[PDB]
């Protein structure tokens, strides 16, 4: 798994792989891997697939809850710390996962927090989760500028994905791109890693590593 | 979590044309002593359902006890107890597969195999195995233990598929039991030459026959054989 | 396994049963376990099969060898060769050996060579897993000076009860016999002793 | 091993903490607060075990401003330090302890003196001059030893930590990252933002 | 948990009221045996003949019949049965009758120690054959029960008691199963004299060594008519 | 010590089609190196039109169907007899599994039927309720063997068009019911000759609008 | 610890050695081992020494209770049962070892208690690692029909062998006899055979020789 | 790693002539890293005097322990608890810990107000109580105390001579163990007063 | 341990010999391993010494609150309560008991549980470590409706050889005679039962 979501000037990039897999097995390529909480916030999944899920799955209950008791969207940092409440009356246990949550707030503005079932809570603008993380770091660290077009961060997300797919064996499959502004989430659809790897080598003339 | 002590060995089963037959030897096995020679391992339920059962024997005794006042309980305010509302083979079945799978999931196991055999009221057949793991199968022969490996091979020669069961006679059957009842003595171990049978059949009823015997065994050849490879006298 | 020899008036019987177990699946149930390491000096083998046949074929060498170049070996002789290998190489080897002999001066003798490597002369032995439910019946039946058909009578009686008990154990019990007269075979089938 | 530094001088305490967080191979944060302000006039830093470390120090911040809202009045750094030591020395033995350590410096108003307060997460506690927790201790202790005096000044102890801190980019094993000071004497808590390239 | 002044317990003594209040049963003990019967009243033609069974087995060997609140008599073989299976459980042997008898004997007094419980409101009338012999029972309200030759609960009480009080004397020498079976149904009848606003549907069981094996047992079909016919012989 | 757990192997496949589904399983039965049953069904009508298969351990798939079917059950009980669509079995699944997370059903199950429009569905689950709608999907014994075979089969997976070099992907089409059952036969004659414990005979269920077909063929014995 | 239990004619009596160790080190030169359980049932200890003490108290605690309930002596069977109920519950892991004795209305009793909760009745006994060399001490002498005089020698010279020839056990020798007659009397070092000899030379510090930092007046009242 | 050795420490306490001591070190370590110079380990309830070794968590614990219990005490028996009777609550507070022990081994002295007559006392971690009336040792030092006091302890010491033996054996003591040192205080207890003094000692 | 019970003519008799052993010591070498649960009901005991104590004095307890309100229990109950106390606390008890007593309708009756908790009746029962070296004994020479002196002598027999054998047995041997006359105890001296 890679999942990353950076903070920058038109607001927040999240992108995340879709690749499961149980040892040297590929179990899927088409898994989901963000979850669409309300229009204004998302939950990334790394770790196990049903920990993952499952929790984030409620965590969307728990937050709708708090809008029909406060009539009001709940805060990211509120949202972040439900799951990571949750997360430490189980450790021990041997749940696993790392995730983070993100969105826009008036109160907060646009938000991330990287949660695992550690227990750790982190306030950031820039995060990759997985065992592909030091891959997508490595292409959006070196790339980043908070001055990004919303165009070019987006390509920045998906180039990441794209680098860690390559290079880690438990990655792959395609890439799932939001945008997240004051307005909420906008999807920007779904990129083959298949098609996409072929298009970028030859369009912007990298991955010379490669054969043919 | 626990070890089994004291152990009975196979208990080996099929199903004829008109009913099903089930066999068990008479033996309590003690790790590699064989301690105690006369011992029931074939349990009859009403008169339509015999339960076959090996591995632990102090298991085994908690389950003759569970499945008696399995037929008290069954009898309470129930003047159709012995007819409509008599207990059936898969009722009996059902409940055992219950507690079995009960007793794995609170990780303290009744340390058995189980074979159901017996006729349902409509005449059915009923033949049915579940185990310490709450697994459970069918098949026209099942067998448990050295039974699975040894006996099964045999039972099959007779019945291959379920077409075969209107082909299969009493006598058939009940001569294909008694010959792996005598392999199984010539292989395992932990076998014993006394055993018990019982037939259940839709028209006869339960038959059930203790104290027989494995008889017309080859022994002869025994003699011509010296040493383990060069060896002549 | 449940094996046995004994001393008589005329010479010694080896008897054992013919049973071979690998868990609770009987690999052989007609096994010859009686062993000839030289005319009139016979072995009977316990523990690991392979330690057991690699012995007795070491032994039977040494033996042939020996009679080559100075004539009959005392049954003395025999079981200090296995001793020898069995001491010498304890580390690596499980085996429990009954070794028994007829020669002209010393009679009928038997020696008993347990895991240790050590060894035992005595009037008669038993060993191998069945033995243990036979001690109380033979210390209580065993006279010295018996008569052949005596002796076959108490390892018959002996090794039916070693069956009945131990599960290793099982098959038709063997025996031979050593005497000035020679070598004899005999064989017991499970109905004969059984009903005894 | 986070680095978690406290240094009591005449009029103030200083405590100095690293800014990493680090998960496997990767720093995932290189800019973390690893304080909580318990009163206007207390304040407790904090390493151990990952998830431990903030869910303890929040619990702790939660019953120290309760008891000031219901009494109207603030607990002495004496008084905070043993309710902290009580906490971890029941946790020690309990299903699951809380794996955490903690330097709590403080300035009391009533004695008008500052102090340092160390305490483990077996809930072993001594009032020091100078404290830390972790390897890092290994090496402030003994340069601290040599270097310290009774009655520094608020700008000498920052030029005492500003050796430690040189001492441990030399020496430690880890990048941790630089580290965020803060300040408590009679005019509570305050932080010299600007530390690292300095 | 109240003695009137006259160290009677009067809820208790209510209870008694709701029993004498019931429909008429009891039990007669027999040589190798008890036998017992009971009075259903036939509250409409809509009733299913034969369907509505009052009386209940206990283990395999125990006979239990009751008047009064119908409830309180189910719950009370209820638990007599969980007495009888946690006898059986820890000693092997099925529970004596004696036994079985203190067993409920001490749950329906219990149920007079309390003021936050309500006594039975039934007496039952029960027993069987154990391994030495033939033991008839009933229990009161209070708790109270004695070993009976015979044994009369609920309206007709007091008829039917006089009908058990001469074949005890006019039977030193004891009665016999099969005899006992075709009593019991003319007692039944007899006591029918008490409550004829409503017809009848007439119900036995036994328990005998020698007619039954010492199991409890239904009577049905032939038994039961020439049990009916005898009954209905000594009435016109 | 005693291990709660066994592995009677067995081998499931699910396909969905436009307006139909299909889910199939082997009836062979095992244990070590033995036979069980030839002919023990793990492919069962739970009614509302979904069939289900729970695949590995047979005591934990067993008890997992049963608690399926009581969930249907009482869905309509509680709910004035609502049909349950196939997400909502599908998401009730995954709880039942990950009510047992810290002492799991060692299966990996597979649901088919028709979603609200009716289209075909299929979804599949972890040991632990992890889900995922698919167009199909193998379980169990020799899910490896056959995964392959229907990523290239029923979606075109690295098939291009002839004569365009590589640069146009063969385009995704539906397939009919014949042409699925044709796959499913193949794909479990492939198993057999591969893998020891898939054998015996193949039971396929189909679910349309029409309700629930049922369809068996012999599989080789060895 | 060596401790012994010698019934004679008219009563019966205990022994223990004096010294407590910790692994090799000697901690407590004169220990008392032996125990009050009431006034005439005493006991004697070995393993954990906390184990034994509080097992003992415990128990005497409640035969005193029981006594002043029933009105009666309390009787030895009665220790022996609330130990070994006590014990057994705990299934070995307080480690008493106890050597129990006592006269009551019903004759003279010796008993040993196990860590598990077995118990054994016997004429004599012995336990700890003095055991060995106590039994063969009283093997060699014991006789029935001992005089008071015969059974205080006999379990002396039994604690002696202990205290020479065994490592753990030293110093000297507590006795208590019970008769039926009269009163349990407990003779506190019965023997004092290991007397320290007169050191060699007088370590008596010249005053001033230690170095003081500073010096305080400490306050106790208020 | 083993409890009783994670922190170090000694405590020493000696019976003279109508008087008690008890001495102990003051370095509190985290395995070799020395950490505390001032963690005193004896502490006072009235004039009765408790030390302790072992793991210093508990050593706070259990001193914040008897101070609530003899608080209590003194409050309902209008008298302040002696030595011998603390002793007994200090056995049977260990002992009721029995399966999960604190990892200490206290030391008791002090004279008893009424009868005049000095004593001490020690226990091991579960409370067994340790009698001897000439001396008692505990912590990572034991071993080298026990040869420091039976050598230089003789009986009925004068105060200003019992002084000098006991700091002689603590420090002496004190210097062949790794984990102990850093520091030593001694009170010379009296039924009238009683000397705390701080003592110099090598700092390594 | 060697313990044994034994149905005879006019009831049923006890045995066992008075060995207990931790390790390679003798802990007590006169021990009484045969135990009475009710006047007409006993027990041999092998395995824990603890668990086998224990038990006793609990079925000695559900036996007398029995009789109180029941009358005197048969033999089979008394093997009821020792088998449920066994069997629903396998996992944490090394109890290996016999159950014999003299009843008037039954007569001599013998029970034996093992280690698992399973019932079995039989006409006598062997156990304890001591047990495996007569098995072949015992087999051999026990025979249904013997006189009094007979079983003594069959006991006695059959315990020497276990005795001989068997390291943990030895010591004297303790017999409990139990028919309608009453209760019997009998005692044997190593120089009575070495010479048989
Ligand atoms: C929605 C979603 C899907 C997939 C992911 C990415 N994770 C994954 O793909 C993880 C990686 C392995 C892992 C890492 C850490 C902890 C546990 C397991 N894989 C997973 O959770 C797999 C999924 C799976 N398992 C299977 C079979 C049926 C076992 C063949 N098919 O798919 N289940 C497991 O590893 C698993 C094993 C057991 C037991 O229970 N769950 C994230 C989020
Ligand atoms: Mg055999
Ligand atoms: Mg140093």
């Amino acid at each position: 798994t890679t999942t990353l979501a950076f903070r920058f000037q038109g607001g927040i990039i999240v992108a995340v792989d879709s690749r499961a897999t149980a040892g040297n097995w590929v179990a899927s390529q088409t898994v989901k891997k963000v979850i669409e909480i309300n229009p204004f916030l998302l939950g990334t999944m790394a770790g196990g697939a049903a920990d993952c899920q499952f929790w984030e799955t409620w965590l969307g209950s728990q937050c709708r809850l708090h809008e029909l008791r406060e009539k009001e969207r709940i805060s990211v940092a509120a949202a972040s710390k439900i799951l990571s409440n949750l997360v430490y009356q189980y450790k021990g246990a041997g749940l696993s996962m790392g995730t983070m949550i993100c969105g826009y707030t008036r109160k907060e503005g646009p938000t991330i927090y990287y949660v695992d079932s550690d227990g750790t809570r982190l306030k950031g603008d820039i995060f990759c989760v997985g065992s592909g993380q030091t891959f997508a770091y490595g292409v959006l660290d070196s790339n980043y500028k908070w001055d990004l077009s919303v165009e070019d961060a987006l390509y920045l997300g998906k180039r990441s994905i794209l680098a860690a797919a390559h290079r880690d064996a438990y990655s792959g499959g395609s890439v799932n791109l939001y945008h997240v502004t004051e307005d909420g989430w906008i999807y920007h659809g779904n990129h083959d890693v298949g098609e996409l790897f072929w298009k970028v080598k030859e369009e912007e003339g990298s991955f010379n590593n490669v054969i043919g | 979590t626990q070890q089994p002590i004291v152990t009975g060995t196979s208990v080996i089963s099929m199903k004829y044309d008109n009913g099903v037959i089930i066999a068990a030897d008479n033996l309590g096995s003690y790790g590699s002593l064989l301690r105690f020679n006369g011992v029931e391992r074939l349990i009859p339920v009403g008169d339509n359902t015999v339960v076959g059962i090996s591995g632990d024997i102090s298991d085994m005794q908690h389950i003759e006890r569970l499945l008696k006042d399995l037929v008290t309980e069954n009898a309470y305010d129930n003047p159709l107890a012995d007819a409509e509302e008599a207990l059936e083979p898969s009722y009996i079945f059902e409940y055992l597969a219950t507690v079995m799978y009960q007793r794995r999931s609170k990780m303290n196991p009744l340390w058995n195999a189980i074979i159901v055999a017996g006729v349902q009221s409509n005449g059915d057949q009923f033949l049915r195995y579940v185990n310490l793991l709450g697994v459970t199968y069918s098949s026209p022969t099942l067998a448990t233990g050295f039974g699975a490996h040894m006996a099964n091979p045999l039972l099959r020669k007779v019945v291959d598929r379920e077409s075969d069961i209107p082909k299969t006679t009493v006598q058939v059957a009940e001569e294909a039991i008694v010959n792996a009842m005598r392999v199984l003595y010539y292989r395992d171990a932990r076998s014993s030459r006394n055993f018990s049978l019982a037939i259940i059949d839709k028209n006869t009823g339960l038959t059930f026959k203790k104290n027989l015997q494995v008889e017309n065994m080859k022994w002869d050849f025994a003699k011509d054989i010296k040493g383990y490879g060069t060896q002549k006298i | 396994t449940s094996i046995m020899a004994v001393t008589f008036k005329d010479g010694v019987i080896l008897g054992a049963d013919s049973r071979t177990t690998t868990g609770a699946y009987i690999a052989n149930r007609v096994t010859d376990k009686l062993t000839r390491v030289h005319d009139k000096i016979w072995c009977c083998r316990s523990g690991s099969a392979a330690d057991t046949q690699a012995i007795a074929d070491i032994v039977q060498y040494h033996l042939e060898l020996y009679t080559s170049q100075y004539g009959t070996p005392s049954t003395e002789t025999a079981a200090s060769v296995f001793k020898e290998l069995c001491y010498e190489n304890k580390d690596n080897l499980t085996a429990g050996i009954i070794v028994a002999g007829y020669d002209d001066k010393n009679k009928g003798e038997v020696y008993t060579i347990p895991l240790g490597g050590s060894v035992h002369k005595l009037p008669y032995a038993i060993a191998g897993s069945g033995s243990t439910f036979i001690y109380g019946y033979c210390d209580k039946n065993f006279r010295e000076n018996m008569s052949k058909e005596e002796t076959v009578d108490f390892i018959k009686h002996s090794l039916s009860q070693a069956i009945k008990w131990d599960g290793s154990s099982g098959g038709v019990i063997r025996m031979v016999v050593l005497t000035a007269a020679g070598v004899e075979r005999l064989i017991f089938y499970p109905d004969e002793y059984e009903q005894l | 091993m986070d680095i978690i530094l406290g240094i009591r001088v005449q009029d103030s305490v200083i405590l100095a903490s690293s800014k990493a967080v680090t998960r496997g191979i990767s720093v995932l944060k290189d800019s973390d607060d690893k304080t909580r302000q318990l009163s206007p006039h207390t304040l407790m830093s904090f390493a151990g075990e990952a998830g431990d470390t903030v869910q303890f120090a929040e619990y702790i911040q939660a019953n120290i401003q309760l008891y000031s809202i219901r009494e109207d009045y603030e607990l002495s750094p004496q008084a905070v330090s043993s309710f902290v030591r009580q906490e971890l020395a029941k946790s020690i033995r309990s299903r699951r302890p809380y794996q955490v350590n903690v330097l709590i410096g403080g300035y009391d108003k009533k004695k008008n003196k500052p102090e340092l307060y160390q305490i483990d997460y077996l809930g072993t506690k001594v009032e020091l001059p100078y404290g830390a927790h972790g390897y890092s201790g290994f090496y402030t202790f003994s340069l601290l030893d040599h270097h310290y005096r009774p009655d520094m000044t608020t700008e000498e102890g920052l030029d005492l930590l500003k050796l430690c801190v040189q001492e441990l980019e030399k020496r430690m094993p880890m990048d941790f990252k630089g580290v965020i000071v803060k300040i408590v004497d009679k005019d509570g808590i305050r932080q010299v933002d600007d530390f690292q390239a300095q | 948990s109240v003695f009137s002044p006259d160290g009677r317990n009067f809820q208790v003594e209510y209870a008694v009221k709701a029993v004498e209040n019931g429909t008429t049963s009891i039990g007669i003990k027999c040589n190798d045996g008890v036998v017992f019967a009971v009075e259903k009243l036939i509250t409409s033609k809509l009733l299913v003949p034969q369907k509505n069974v009052k009386i209940q087995v206990v283990d395999r060997h125990i006979g239990c019949v009751y008047s009064g609140l119908i409830p309180d008599g189910r719950h009370l073989v209820n638990r007599g049965r969980e007495e009888a299976a946690s006898f059986k459980k820890l000693y092997k042997t099925p529970i004596p009758i004696p036994a079985f008898a203190d067993r409920l004997g001490q749950y329906v007094q219990a149920h007079t120690l309390y003021n936050s419980v309500r006594p039975f409101g039934v007496s039952t009338i029960f027993g069987g054959v154990d391994k030495n012999g033939a033991h008839l029972y009933m229990l009161e309200p209070s708790g109270s029960y004695w070993g009976y030759k015979g044994a009369a609960t609920g309206k007709g009480r007091q008829s039917a008691k006089a009908e058990l009080e001469k074949l005890v004397d006019h039977h030193p020498e004891g009665l016999s199963a099969r005899e006992a079976v075709k009593q019991a149904a003319k007692i039944i009848y007899l006591a029918h004299e008490d409550n004829k606003e409503k017809d009848f549907e007439l119900e036995i069981s036994w328990c005998s060594l020698s007619e039954t094996n010492g199991l409890h047992k239904f009577v049905k079909g032939d038994l039961l008519q020439e049990a009916i016919d005898f009954a209905q012989k000594e009435i016109n | 010590q005693f291990n709660p757990y066994g592995d009677n192997g067995g081998t499931i496949l699910g396909i969905a089609g436009e307006d139909f589904a299909v889910l199939a399983g082997d009836t062979r039965n095992i244990t070590d190196y033995s036979i069980n049953s030839r002919y023990e069904p793990k492919v069962f009508d739970c009614g509302d039109n979904i069939v289900m298969s729970a695949n590995g351990f047979a005591a934990d798939g067993d008890a997992l169907v049963k608690r399926f079917k009581n969930s249907v059950k009482w869905y309509h009980f509680d709910h004035n007899d609502k049909k349950l669509s196939i997400n909502s079995a599908a998401r009730n699944i995954q709880h039942l599994l990950y009510g047992k997370r810290f002492f799991p059903y060692y299966v990996h199950t597979i649901i088919a039927g028709l979603d609200e429009d009716g289209k075909g569905a299929v979804y599949s689950f972890d040991p632990v309720g992890s889900y995922e709608r698919e167009q199909c999907r193998a379980g169990g014994a020799a899910a490896s063997l056959i995964m392959p075979f229907l990523d290239n089969q029923v979606n075109f997976k690295n098939q291009y068009e002839p004569g365009t070099n590589g640069k146009v992907k063969k385009p995704l089409k539906y397939l009919s019911v014949e042409e699925v059952i044709k796959l499913v036969r193949d794909s479990f004659t492939s198993a057999t000759e591969r893998h020891i414990q898939v054998g015996d005979g193949l039971e396929i269920l189909i679910v349309t609008k029409d309700g629930v077909r049922k369809e068996f063929y012999e599989l080789k014995r060895d | 610890t060596t401790i012994v239990g010698v019934k004679f004619n008219n009563g019966v009596v205990i022994a223990a050695d004096t010294r407590s160790t910790q692994g090799p080190i000697v901690a407590d030169k004169n220990c008392a081992k032996l125990h009050r359980i009431s006034p005439k049932i005493w006991c004697a200890g070995a393993g954990t020494a906390a184990d034994t003490e509080a097992v003992t108290q415990l128990i005497g605690s409640n035969i005193e209770l029981h006594s002043l309930y029933t009105s009666r002596e309390p009787r030895v069977v009665s220790a022996l049962q609330m130990l070994k109920q006590h014990l057994f519950k705990y299934q070995g892991h307080i480690g008493a070892y106890l050597i129990v004795a006592g006269v009551d209305p019903t004759g003279s009793h010796l008993f040993s208690i196990h860590a598990h909760g077995s118990t054994d009745v016997g004429y004599y006994l012995s336990l700890g690692s003095g055991s060995l060399a106590a039994m063969a001490v009283l093997e060699s002498h014991w006789k029935q029909d001992l005089t008071k005089e015969e059974a205080i020698k006999l379990a002396s010279d039994a604690i002696q062998a202990g205290i020479w020839n065994d490592l753990g056990s030293g110093s000297n020798v507590d006795v208590c006899v019970m008769e039926i007659g009269k009163d349990a009397e407990y003779l506190r070092n019965y023997l004092t055979p290991n007397v320290r000899e007169e050191k060699q030379k007088s370590y008596k510090f010249p005053r001033g020789t230690t170095a003081v930092l500073k010096e305080s007046i400490v306050n106790i009242c208020d | 790693s083993d409890p009783s050795s994670i922190n170090g420490g000694i405590v020493v306490a000696m019976t003279g002539k109508d008087c008690v001591a008890i001495a102990c070190d003051l370095r509190l370590g985290s395995q070799s890293l020395g950490v505390s110079n001032k963690f005193e380990k004896i502490f006072h309830y009235g004039h009765v005097f408790l030390g302790i070794t072992g793991l210093a968590t508990d050593v706070t614990t259990l001193n914040e322990m008897f101070r609530y219990k003899t608080n209590l005490y003194k409050l309902k028996e209008e008298r302040a608890i002696e030595p011998e009777t603390f002793t007994q609550l200090v056995s049977s507070s260990l002992y009721e810990r029995r399966f999960g022990p604190y990892f200490v081994g206290p030391v008791v002295a002090g004279i008893n107000s009424k009868s005049g007559k000095p004593f001490i006392a020690g226990f091991d971690l579960i409370g067994c109580i340790d009698e001897a009336k000439d001396f008692i040792v505990s912590g990572t030092a034991s071993d080298q105390l026990f040869g420091m006091c039976e050598s230089l302890y003789e009986p009925n010491l004068e105060p200003e001579d019992l002084f000098e033996t006991i700091s002689q054996a603590l420090l002496n003591a004190a210097d062949r163990d790794a984990l102990s040192g850093w520091g030593a205080v001694v009170y010379i207890i009296k039924k009238d007063e009683v000397v705390k003094r701080y003592l110099k000692m090598r700092q390594d």
